[PDB]
């Protein structure tokens, strides 16, 4: 019994290059691989199948064992389409996600599109000519999985759902999400409850917001302070046009030392507390839009220290943050930034049910090489490579 | 009627089988046609047949040949055989290595019956008239798409089994070859070959006797191999009377490649004799410096290079020299002086970077290179100290990174050619910089005005928006003393100076960056144009 799934109208299959792996990743990945063949999850396949899509191994979240994962975003893409987000999720006091990838292999994957499904396995120095297989069951990663399984996923969560509602379940691919205002122990101990359930067969959402700004505070000023300063505000002003800085930039006149001290005008006086009072609040009418793209922006601040903003329209965010490295990731850049995309994109999903598209500050060849080292989440957003206009970092570095 | 299970092959959806016409051919060029035909249809490879389709035959004793040029833009896409091929480097040592041609192999395996129809083919005639000879292909077509694909599988497939049953035993195929290798005693060796041999043969695939299989060293993409070392083929230089363009680029070509292995070689004064050449053929006498440049290359090209194979239970150690600005080399070995590899990295030239910056690319490169030859990361053994690492990378606007290294004092170092101040410089007079220019004219001015009351300004023609600017920063820099104070409203000092380069595409940024790198304390400041802001409201 499978249902006839197909691509886009067009559109053909992926056919995408396998990137080098460490030789560690590639023995698990066969042992791995041996193990789905024998139970019947994948079969190896004939050359006459020209699509391939990317695979590696992870070791997320505490573990002594290799995850097998599977970047479908092309396929993803190409797959024709198809629960609405729970707009409460977001404000509760926890949430917790879950892996429910294994409910997929319970499933045949429909016959003529598997082909699609194809991988392969490298080998060292190209000195074996590379594994390839293709699913028989459905694969963990595609879109179409939480899908033609939405159908056995809702009837086995329902007995929990209707158990408790002061709870929320939401599902986004492999992965699944769960709300409550309980205290640490209570939500825990039900979490495994769930578990439980699901055998059979910490995030804390209030404390995000778009961030506050804060301007300098200073006994006295230089020349330098102020133009920094003015420099700011002036470009601030694109978010708020309240902003002013006339008086400011009278101060400026003349060619002073930039070590000089100036005195405060009564109206720069005034200004910047106008200023102050305009920034104490997100700009106004910003309204998230379902059919435009969510976009994540991330600066490198420095010192291990990462701001990101989320927006679907320039200068004006839905979301912006602060992100400081975790411990033992000092002298490892990418980890950090791995690290700190893993998290803006869950908190992505825990609000509007959807991962943004990320700007990186890095090169595509540095993260391209080591990204995969670091990442643990079972989805994988998408990206393109930037560099970071030097204003946008000096501003979001003000935030409180 | 042969063992294999053949491979189900489709032409691209919508498309459909050949239709090209069978030139005329002389009597003696079909006679010879005819006479291979009957030979391969009793052999099995053809049959008889006469089919819309066809495909032109031709006649290069006589040896025939069968153009898909057609078929095959009709023919369906297949998972394509590795162009990325194994590098000595990161191969092992075997106590032995055998070789198996299989060339005639490829025509020893059944083509999808269902897709055989498409290759039919045509024997003409002396009578333009008379019905020609049709055939068509039961095995795979030397020439067709699919062809390479399938054979390689196959064989893959075959190998499977004794593969299994010989965990001690490597085995590579490249081409309509089979590199067997191992560590086994001659005579076990041996015995075991022969195993492999009578195997392939079980699946109707021919293999030369011990009495003709090929010898050792082996070549292999411009290494000669030794089971237990490597030697690089030695080069040859012509010495010639007269060198014309084509000349002149062939031998750059060759030297460049050279230069991974080898040490030393250059090609600067001979790259110079292409120069407005205004032809291929056209001679181009060699200059002294040509003369003596490619004489020494002669003599570095004599020396023998030799190399180490990779043994899996030693450290893998890279270490990195800057051999000049943006140009970097670099050697893989596992013992002292024992490399496995080397190479070298092209001046790679940007808009604007900086020697650590590109210090840390190469690294990226070795390593994406190496997870591929050895699938694993090597210790890097870099001419730059930490602390300058730290001081700039913790800083960097740009995610960076290098794995695990060491510091190794081998002059010269990477260093970081300037420093930027963190705050005004006190004391340190104060330049407020500005230029502009006729968007469309190219002419334009640049000039400051300091607190210590010091101007001035110049103007330039055939300039551009940005140039002038910076240029008006470069002026500032020259005529201040060893500490300067600078501010400016360009966007571009903002970033590409504020970035710190040093070194770029721009002359005049090398101009800049030259300037910056004399002073003692520079302190950049910018704030916005067009603004009441003074200094800016000057200008
Ligand atoms: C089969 C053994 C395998 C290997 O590990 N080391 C060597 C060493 C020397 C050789 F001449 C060949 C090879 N081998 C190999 O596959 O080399 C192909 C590129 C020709």
């Amino acid at each position: 019994e499978t249902v006839p799934v197909k691509l886009k109208p067009g559109m053909d299959g992926p056919k995408v290059k396998q990137w080098p792996l460490t030789e560690e990743k590639i023995k698990a990945l066969v042992e791995i691989c041996t193990e789905m063949e024998k139970e019947g999850k994948i079969s190896k396949i004939g050359p006459e199948n020209p699509y391939n899509t990317p695979v590696f191994a992870i070791k997320k979240k505490d573990s002594t064992k290799w995850r097998k994962l599977v970047d479908f975003r092309e396929l993803n893409k190409r797959t024709q389409d198809f629960i609405p987000h729970p707009a409460g999720l977001e404000k509760k006091k926890s949430v917790t996600v879950l892996d429910v990838g294994d409910a997929y292999f319970s499933v045949p994957l429909d016959e003529d599109f598997r082909k699609y499904t194809a991988f392969t396995i490298p080998s060292i120095n190209n000195e074996t000519p590379g594994i390839r297989y293709q699913y028989n069951v459905l694969p963990q990663g595609w879109k179409g999985s939480p899908a033609i399984f939405q159908s056995s996923m809702t009837k086995i969560l329902e007995p929990f759902r209707k158990q408790n509602p002061d709870i929320v379940i939401y599902q986004y691919m492999d992965d699944l999400y769960v709300g409550s205002d309980l205290e640490i122990g209570q939500h825990r101990t039900k979490i495994e409850e769930l578990r439980q359930h699901l055998l059979r067969w910490e995030l804390h959402p209030d404390k995000w917001t778009v961030q506050p700004i804060v301007l300098p505070e200073k006994d006295s000023w230089t020349v330098n302070d102020i133009q920094k300063l003015v420099g700011k505000l002036n470009w601030a002003s694109q978010i708020y046009p309240g902003i002013k800085v006339r008086q400011l930039c009278k101060l400026l006149r003349g060619t002073k030392a930039l070590t000089e001290v100036i005195p405060l005008t009564e109206e720069a006086e005034l200004e910047l507390a106008e200023n102050r009072e305009i920034l104490k609040e997100p700009v106004h009418g910003v309204y998230y839009d379902p059919s435009k793209d969510l976009i994540a922006e991330i600066q490198k601040q420095g010192q291990g220290q990462w701001t990101y903003q989320i927006y679907q329209e320039p200068f004006k965010n839905l979301k912006t943050g602060k992100y400081a490295r975790m411990r033992g990731a000092h002298t490892n850049d990418v980890k950090q930034l791995t690290e700190a995309v893993q998290k803006i994109t869950t908190e992505s999903i825990v609000i509007w049910g959807k991962t943004p598209k990320f700007k990186l500050p890095i090169q595509k060849e540095t993260w391209e090489t080591w990204w995969t080292e670091y990442w643990q989440a079972t989805w994988i957003p998408e990206w393109e490579f930037v560099n970071t206009p030097p204003l946008v970092k000096l501003w979001y570095q003000l935030e409180k | 009627i042969s063992p294999i299970e053949t491979v189900p092959v489709k032409l691209k959806p919508g498309m459909d089988g050949p239709k090209v016409k069978q030139w005329p051919l002389t009597e003696e060029k079909i006679k010879a046609l005819v006479e291979i035909c009957t030979e391969m249809e009793k052999e099995g490879k053809i049959s008889k047949i006469g089919n819309p389709y066809n495909t032109p035959v031709f006649a290069i004793k006589w040896r025939k040949l069968v153009d898909f040029r057609e078929l095959n833009k009709r023919t369906q896409d297949f998972w394509e055989v590795q162009l990325g091929i194994p590098h000595p480097a990161g191969l092992e040592k075997k106590k032995s290595v055998t070789v198996l041609d299989v060339g005639d192999a490829y025509f020893s395996v059944p083509l999808d019956e269902d897709f055989r129809k498409y290759t039919a083919f045509t024997i003409p005639s002396i009578n333009n008239e008379t019905p020609g000879i049709r055939y068509q292909y039961n095995v795979l077509p030397q020439g067709w798409k699919g062809s390479p694909a399938i054979f390689q599988s196959s064989m893959t497939k075959i190998l499977e089994p004794f593969r299994k049953q010989n965990p001690d035993i490597v085995i590579y195929q490249y081409m309509d070859d089979l590199y067997v290798g191992s560590d086994l005693e001659i005579g076990q060796h041996r015995t075991k070959i022969e195993e492999l041999r009578q195997h392939l043969l079980r699946w109707g695939l021919t293999t030369p006797d011990k009495k003709h299989q090929k010898e050792p060293p082996f070549l292999w993409m411009g290494y000669e191999l030794h089971p237990d070392k490597w030697t690089v083929q030695p080069i040859v230089l012509p010495e010639k009377d007269s060198w014309t363009v084509n000349d002149i680029q062939k031998l750059v070509g060759k030297l460049n490649w050279a230069s991974q292995i080898y040490p030393g070689i250059k090609v600067r004064q001979l790259c110079k004799l292409l120069r407005g050449t205004k032809a291929l053929t056209e001679v181009i006498p060699l200059t002294e410096e040509a003369e003596l440049e490619l004489a020494e290359n002669r003599e570095i090209l004599k020396e023998p290079v030799h190399g180490v194979y990779y043994d899996p239970s030693k450290d893998l150690i890279a270490e990195i020299q800057k051999q000049g600005q943006g140009q970097w080399t670099y050697q893989i070995y596992q013992e002292p002086f024992k490399n496995l590899k080397t190479g070298k990295y092209a001046r790679m030239r940007g808009a604007h970077t900086n020697d650590v910056k590109q210090l840390t690319e190469a690294v990226q490169k070795i390593t994406t290179e190496s997870i591929v030859i050895w699938g694993k990361t090597p210790k890097f053994k870099l001419p730059i100290q930490k602390e300058t690492w730290e001081t700039w990378w913790t800083e960097y606007w740009q995610a960076t990174w290098i794995p695990e290294w060491e510091f190794v004092n081998t002059p010269p170092l990477v260093k970081l050619w300037y420093q930027l101040e963190k705050e005004p410089i006190v004391g340190a007079e104060t330049f407020y910089v500005d230029g502009a220019a006729n968007r469309e004219t190219k002419l334009g001015k640049a000039g400051y005005v300091t607190n210590r009351g010091r101007q001035k300004v110049v103007t330039l023609t055939d300039t551009t928006n940005q140039k002038t600017e910076l240029q008006a920063i470069y002026l500032a820099l020259q005529d201040s003393g060893l500490e300067v104070n600078i501010v400016t409203d360009s966007q571009y000092a903002l970033g590409i100076i504020q970035a710190q380069p040093d070194q770029s595409e721009s002359e005049l940024v090398n101009q800049i960056i030259e300037q910056l790198i004399k002073k003692e304390k520079v302190y950049l400041a910018w704030v916005p144009a067009h603004k009441g802001i003074g200094g800016n409201e000057q200008v």
